[PDB]
């Protein structure tokens, strides 16, 4: 995708993470599991919700056809009327379809970027304490447990 | 021991399009296009439309005998007329500036009928024999009910001089006409005087019509024709009519109520005994969607019309197995 994460260096999605759009999957002595990251997910949710709302609101002044009639000796103005109403209908149809196509692309890249930025945030944390497998996972050198795992997600993780 | 960053996935089958790729399956999407309607003509916010059925606007306003259903219609939300109503001008002819009158209607919600000139008021003219087989009623010759086809009396047609002052608060729509006979012989038989006219004047209207006596093809059995006119008489203004023949005089006129905000919709449907906030000539719409592709001529609070067959926004991410 533009940011290379989704369907990229992180090959597939997790059917097992139903808690949100982006998250983690740990693995240690105590066990394993998925845990959606509520911060980035909600941040994504607010962004998309505003986007949908903006699109709608921008499409509130579109043209509105009005019925009129013309007699047999008013064919030129009747055609002018017709071309004009169809004209605006085609313009607004174009605006709606194009806006949706363009924003859909941006929405997909937006999720891609959120994943990439979450990954990079973690990578920065696990400075030298973990090994980058290059598949979206980090393998710690010296074992790490549930409290330790929670530390990363806690964003609190730091030797300090 | 590992910690992995990842993204959601589900069994979603929903698809969206982008510039570079079509049909991208995504975890979540939002359809924003209404594609359904209820196939009926409903009341708009509790107010029923004026459904003209087989009558045209002209048949209604002039009072074609086949249109008695509309002699005194109540307030309406919108008006529905068929493409080619069979009952319009029963006695054949022309209606001046007809489309402008229809447009005027489209901005009003009520025409309250009032009698401005009693039919019994014609003491020196015959106000009963002006009927035709072209406008039958109960098996006999009749005529538009809202106007009067005046005929000579005792072999004379003394010049008519009538005035009407609009003492109402509303603008008044007044209709009248003139008869164009098939030949001189008919001119004499109905009106006696051979050279006639119908002159009309208000503060703004100035008009004098002369009968064009000729022979044309029969329409509804008539080779003669009627030509109708209309004007809006403002409150406190007066209309003056003068004619020595061929006059189709007003009996009833209409007070105009601009509660304004109507539409003349073309449709073959009849009333559906339902209520809606958005009506199209094909049926009503009830939806939260921002767009619809039902029909472009709608009335009421509606979604925005577009020709699209599909409009779906991506909300979630690419759905990767
Ligand atoms: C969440 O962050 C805290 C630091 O703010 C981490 O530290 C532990 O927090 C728990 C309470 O949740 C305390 O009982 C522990 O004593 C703290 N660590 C120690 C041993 O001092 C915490 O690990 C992070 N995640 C969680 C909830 O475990
Ligand atoms: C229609 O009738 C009205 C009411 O009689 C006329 O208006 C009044 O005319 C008198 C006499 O000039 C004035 O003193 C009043 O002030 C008028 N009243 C109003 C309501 O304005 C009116 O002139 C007649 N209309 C026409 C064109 O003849
Ligand atoms: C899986 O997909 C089916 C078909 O759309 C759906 O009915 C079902 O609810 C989905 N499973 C879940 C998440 O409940
Ligand atoms: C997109 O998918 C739909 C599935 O119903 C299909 O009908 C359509 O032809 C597809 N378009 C492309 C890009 O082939
Ligand atoms: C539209 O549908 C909703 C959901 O049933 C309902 O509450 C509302 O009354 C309907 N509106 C009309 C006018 O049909």
């Amino acid at each position: 995708g533009l940011f290379g994460a989704i369907a990229g260096f992180i090959e597939g999605g997790w059917q097992g993470m139903v808690d949100g759009w982006y998250g983690y999957h740990h693995s240690n002595e105590q066990g394993s599991g998925y845990a959606a990251d509520k911060e980035s997910t909600q941040k994504a949710i607010d962004g998309t919700t505003n986007k949908v709302n903006s699109i709608i609101d921008k499409m509130n002044t579109q043209f509105e056809a009005v019925g009129k009639e013309f007699n047999n000796l008013e064919r030129r103005i009747e055609n002018l009327n017709k071309k004009m109403e169809d004209g605006f209908l085609d313009v607004w149809t174009y605006n709606a379809e194009l806006l949706v196509l363009m924003e859909n692309e941006r929405t997909l890249d937006f999720h891609d970027s959120n994943v990439k930025n979450l990954y990079d945030k973690v990578r920065l944390q696990l400075r030298d304490n973990a090994k980058e497998l290059g598949n979206g996972c980090f393998e710690f050198y010296h074992k790490c447990d549930n409290e330790c795992m929670e530390s990363v997600k806690n964003g609190t993780y730091d030797y300090p | 021991d590992q910690i992995c960053i990842g993204y959601h996935a589900n069994n979603s089958t929903e698809q969206v399009d982008t510039i570079m790729e079509k049909n991208v399956t995504v975890t979540h999407a939002q359809d924003i296009l209404e594609k359904t309607h209820n196939g009926k003509l409903c009341d708009l916010n509790g107010v029923k439309p004026l459904i003209l059925r087989d009558c045209s606007v002209a048949g209604w306003l002039l009072g074609n005998p086949m249109c008695d259903e509309f002699l005194n219609v109540p307030e309406w939300s919108y008006i529905v007329e068929k493409d080619n109503p069979v009952n319009g001008l029963c006695y054949p002819e022309n209606f001046n500036d007809y489309e402008e009158l229809k447009h005027l209607l489209s901005s009003t919600n009520h025409f309250e009928k009032i009698r401005i000139i009693p039919r019994s008021s014609w003491s020196n003219h015959d106000a009963s024999s002006g009927v035709s087989s072209a406008c039958p009623y109960n098996g006999r010759s009749s005529f538009f009910r809202n106007v009067v086809w005046l005929i000579k009396k005792n072999n004379a047609y003394p010049t008519i001089k009538r005035s009407y002052n609009n003492t109402n608060q509303e603008d008044l729509l007044i209709l009248w006409g003139i008869h164009h006979p098939n030949d001189a012989a008919e001119q004499t038989k109905l009106y006696q005087n051979p050279t006639t006219y119908v002159s009309v004047g208000t503060s703004t209207l100035n008009q004098r019509s002369v009968p064009e006596i000729a022979t044309r093809p029969k329409v509804n059995g008539q080779s003669g024709r009627m030509e109708f006119f209309w004007t809006i008489l403002k409150p406190n203004d007066a209309i003056n009519f003068e004619s020595n023949g061929n006059f189709i005089a007003p009996e009833y006129a209409y007070k105009i109520v601009k509660k304004g905000g109507s539409a003349i919709m073309k449709s073959g449907l009849e009333y559906g005994n339902c209520n809606t906030k958005c009506q199209t000539p094909m049926g009503a719409i009830n939806s939260s969607m921002p767009f619809h592709n039902i029909h472009p001529l709608t009335i009421g609070e509606c979604p925005k019309y577009v020709k699209s067959g599909r409009l779906v926004l991506a909300t979630g991410l690419r759905n990767v197995p």
